[PDB]
């Protein structure tokens, strides 16, 4: 593990960060439910529940979800077999791992504790997010991309803002991807949602990679920039509405396939950041950017060239102490 | 109205898509479900007059409705396992007489809650348990003013009929959307399965189904499934609602051919 932090390409700070990780994860054996105690909730979603629990034996702070399936005793022993893989993601912008076991119904997933949240989280607070953070938040997005495919040759599947998690240190990282392919199956079983941010050619059942999520984080990246989910796209005087001078879940999802892909608008934003999130959301995967021409887009060069206090901007927002 | 005083919440058992179940003590064993319902007071009264009708049923495949609470909805307890546990965690050992005679019971109640006016709107394996050995019983019936107006969909996407999924018109539920909610019921007795294994997308799978472009496999139907009870899931799970059959005809359907 510390060998497989040699060839990543980090600076000198996000090395020391990780093995200071990856040095708390030994004091972390097995893991029992009668092991943690209870902080806070969270958050809650569709699958499960996310907990802030306090690992005693370690004392390790720890973010503790819980996913309720009904499976066989074998699907669930695969499952965690599968999520052992989460050992040898360490990256800076992915989320941590500790460890994963099944209790009273429920696998259990603890991972490193986010004290930032989600950018959904975030965004409800900020109500829009400025265009020089989205440029940070997406040289991260890219950057966790690749070195999923990469270094474990999986995409996401399932990159939204409330699956990018940031902290008071200025972190941002990815979560909740496909590692589990027991678990992507389980979890289909599911009940409708509200809303989506699945790629059009997904959506169609056809061939699909991580341009996929290439689109899903080009119209998270509109979201948080208008401060609104930009299915059904907002009206010209919506926009001056919100910068100044409901379609149920089938329709979203004809919507997403059959119409053109929502944009930014023009003036409050740079017209890099428009042509960013515009080769983000081309509906034809084949033509829509790559993590490789995405990481030299002019968007790309200029935002990891910015100085942006992200933790400061962070503190100021949602009130986390650095 | 029930007394919350007599009311004893003894044990969480789960949640699902509009409610927490908890097992409890009135006059008996309960079961009791946290409503994940702050209610306008035109949804309050909807939700009185539909408990109303739901008190009044009585019929062995059909869970017993005792009343609410102050929001709680207080119903008959249930000891047994639900059919998804049977047919997907336990794996119980069914002949296919026993999986056809599921089938009969599971047809009885709806027959029994169709005749008395009352659209399930969420007919699944889950919502299905197996009571002192074979005996069927159906609960969650009805309750449209708590689980869902908003015009959206709500509940699991597996069982859905695909004019519910897509919501084109403001009521798009009947009996015949019930129907296929059971003929999923169906394919999973014949089949051990869930439809759509080869799809492990949501989203994918609303789109897809509501669109007509995905149905399910029929061809993993039992071998020893009689044909006349593969014809009853194909005619069940029609996408056109019109050409569905309703449960007085699939009972006699079912009648006919277990006494072969
Ligand atoms: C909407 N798109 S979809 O339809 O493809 N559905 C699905 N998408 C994507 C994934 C899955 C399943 C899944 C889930 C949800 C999951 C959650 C947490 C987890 O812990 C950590 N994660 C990252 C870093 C550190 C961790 F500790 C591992 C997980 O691993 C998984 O595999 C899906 F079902
Ligand atoms: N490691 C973590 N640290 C801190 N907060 C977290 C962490 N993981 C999740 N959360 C929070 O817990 C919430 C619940 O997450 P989750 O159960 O995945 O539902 P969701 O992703 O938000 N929505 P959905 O994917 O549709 O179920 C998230 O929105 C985050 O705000
Ligand atoms: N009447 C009952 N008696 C005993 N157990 C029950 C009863 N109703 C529900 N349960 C159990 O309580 C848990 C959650 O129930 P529930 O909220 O109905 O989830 P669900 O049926 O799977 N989804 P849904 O019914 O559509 O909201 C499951 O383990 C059920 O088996
Ligand atoms: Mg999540
Ligand atoms: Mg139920
Ligand atoms: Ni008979």
């Amino acid at each position: 593990l510390q060998k497989k932090l040699e060839e990543l390409e980090l600076d000198e700070q996000q090395r020391k960060r990780l093995e200071a990780f990856l040095t708390q994860k030994q004091k972390v054996g097995e893991l029992k439910d009668d092991d943690f105690e209870k902080i806070s909730e969270l958050g809650a979603g569709n699958g499960g529940v996310v907990f802030k629990v306090s690992h005693k034996p370690s004392g390790l702070v720890m973010a503790r979800k819980l996913i309720h399936l009904e499976i066989k005793p074998a699907i669930r022993n695969q499952i965690i077999r599968e999520l052992q893989v989460l050992h040898e993601c360490n990256s800076p912008y992915i989320v941590g791992f500790y460890g994963a076991f099944y209790s009273d119904g429920e696998i259990s997933i603890c991972m490193e504790h986010m004290d930032g949240g989600s950018l959904d989280q975030v965004l409800k607070k900020a109500g829009r997010i400025p265009e020089q953070i989205l440029g940070k938040v997406s040289i991260a997005v890219i950057k966790g991309l690749t070195y999923l495919r990469e270094k474990h040759k999986i995409m996401h599947r399932d990159v939204k803002p409330s699956n990018i998690l940031v902290n008071s240190r200025g972190e941002i990282k990815l979560c909740d991807f496909g590692v589990s392919g027991q678990l992507i199956d389980a979890m289909a079983n599911a009940f409708v949602g509200t809303r989506s941010y699945m790629s059009p050619e997904r959506l169609q059942g056809t061939h699909y990679s991580v341009q996929s999520d290439i689109w899903s984080m080009g119209l998270s990246l509109v979201e948080m920039a208008v401060g609104r989910y930009p299915i059904p796209p907002p009206d010209a005087k919506e926009l001056e509405l919100m910068f100044g001078c409901p379609m149920a879940i089938f329709e979203l999802l004809d919507y997403i396939v059959n119409e053109p892909p929502p944009k930014l608008p023009s003036g409050v934003f740079s017209l890099e950041f428009q042509d960013f999130v515009n080769k983000c959301l081309i509906k034809n995967p084949a033509e829509r950017a790559d993590l490789k021409q995405l990481m030299v887009h002019a968007f790309i060069k200029r935002s990891d060239a910015e100085e942006v206090d992200f933790a400061g901007w962070l503190c100021s927002t949602i009130g986390l102490n650095q | 109205e029930i007394e919350a005083s007599e009311v004893m919440l003894s044990t969480r058992i789960g949640s699902g898509s509009f409610g927490t179940v908890y097992k409890g003590k009135w006059h008996g064993d309960v079961a009791v479900k946290i409503l994940k319902v702050d209610p306008t007071p035109e949804q309050f009264q909807a939700f009185r007059n539909e408990v109303a009708v739901l008190r009044k049923t009585r019929h062995v495949n059909i869970l017993l409705f005792m009343g609410y609470m102050t929001l709680a909805i207080v119903t008959q307890w249930c000891e047994g396992s639900s059919l998804y546990k049977h047919l997907h965690v336990q794996e119980t050992k069914f002949q296919m007489f026993q999986l056809i005679d599921i089938a009969r019971q599971t047809a009885q109640g709806m027959d029994y809650l169709h005749a008395k006016n009352i659209i399930h709107r969420d007919m699944k394996s889950n919502n299905i348990f197996l009571h002192e050995g074979l005996t069927v019983k159906i609960g969650d019936f009805g309750l449209a003013t708590v689980k869902s107006q908003v015009e959206q969909p709500t509940g699991s996407v597996l069982w859905m009929a695909p004019e519910v999924i897509r919501m084109q018109d403001n009521n798009p539920f009947s009996f015949q959307s019930d129907v296929y909610s059971y003929g999923i019921v169906l394919y999973e007795l014949m089949t051990g399965e869930l439809p759509y294994s080869h799809i492990n997308n949501r989203d994918q799978i609303i789109f897809m189904v509501g669109r007509g472009y995905a149905s399910p496999d029929l061809s993993k139907l039992y071998k020893n499934c009689p044909k006349a009870m593969k014809r009853l899931v194909a005619d069940c799970v029609k996408k056109v609602k019109e050409e569905r059959p309703l449960f007085p005809q699939i009972l006699s359907s079912i009648e006919l051919l277990q006494h072969s």
